[PDB]
């Protein structure tokens, strides 16, 4: 029975492993990523969550009728 | 017999007397253990000659599997899951060798307390002795730690009982 339709301990073991490694990575990884969105939300300096300005190529830089601007 | 190792399971020299007949009446015991004999114990005994006989052609062997000794889970660091997956199995290993442990020595108990008769008080108070060490440490090692038991858990509960024996001795020294 053992030999036709089983493996032996070691396989499941280092699965198990392989496993563990893999969730506990996917973790750490939600946890860093939490804290990443808020430090990126309550500062604005990240890539994340940028509010839009208004465009500085539309100001126009000419002699404006009056010298004062 | 020499299957099984008689230091682990021991027993006594085996005293039996001799017969000493006392009157001309004929014993019925002894005749019916012959008839018992030679009606039972020669063909059983035939029989299993023959299938040990089948048995020797095809001579086969397995093996007893050993197992490593991997660090336990005092030295892995807080979050390392692979290290406290190892730790674990090895803890799991070694608490089913421990209650193996503590079931030879209660089929020592169990065997002493049938063999001695009327004289089991007296005569098996090294055998509950030892069941009493044997208990104590087991159940330091493992009670209340309940169902969902870890090797977090056991050692949690071994500094505990450190910690309090430690100031224990500390006030005792103070004394
Ligand atoms: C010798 C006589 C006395 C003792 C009898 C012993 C009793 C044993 C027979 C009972 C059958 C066992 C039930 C099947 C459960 C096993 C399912 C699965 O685990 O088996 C797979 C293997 O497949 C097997 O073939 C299982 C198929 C069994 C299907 C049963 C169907 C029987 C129905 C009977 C119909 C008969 C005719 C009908 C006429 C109308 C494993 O997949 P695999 O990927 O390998 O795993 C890797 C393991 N390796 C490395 C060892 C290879």
């Amino acid at each position: 029975i053992a030999r036709t339709f089983y493996d032996g301990p070691e396989k499941n073991y280092e699965k198990t492993m392989a496993i563990l490694q893999i969730e506990a990575e996917k973790a750490e990884l939600r946890l860093k990523e939490l804290e990443v969105r808020r430090l990126m939300r309550a500062r604005g300096d990240g890539p994340w969550y940028q509010y839009p300005t208004i465009d500085k190529a539309l100001i126009d830089h000419s002699p404006k009728t009056t010298p004062d601007n | 017999p020499d299957s099984w190792d008689k230091d682990v399971y021991p027993e006594p020299p085996r005293r039996t007397p001799a017969p000493a007949p006392q009157t001309s009446l004929p014993n019925p015991v002894t005749y019916l253990t012959k008839i018992f004999d030679l009606l039972v114990d020669r063909p059983v005994t035939l029989a299993r000659e023959f299938i040990e006989q089948q048995h020797a052609k095809n001579r086969y062997y397995y093996y007893h599997r050993e197992f490593r000794r991997v660090p336990d889970i005092t030295e892995c660091e807080e979050k390392d899951i692979l290290c406290m997956f190892e730790a674990e199995m090895q803890w799991r290993r070694d608490y089913k060798v421990d209650q193996e442990i503590v079931n030879i020595i209660q089929e020592r108990l169990k065997a002493c307390q049938q063999r001695e008769g009327e004289s089991y008080r007296q005569n098996c108070a090294k055998e509950l002795e030892q069941f009493t060490q044997v208990s104590k440490a087991f159940q330091d090692r493992y009670s209340d730690l309940g169902a969902h038991y870890s090797a977090r858990k056991c050692l949690a509960k071994q500094k505990q009982r450190m910690l309090a024996e430690r100031k224990a001795a500390k006030e005792a020294a103070a004394a």
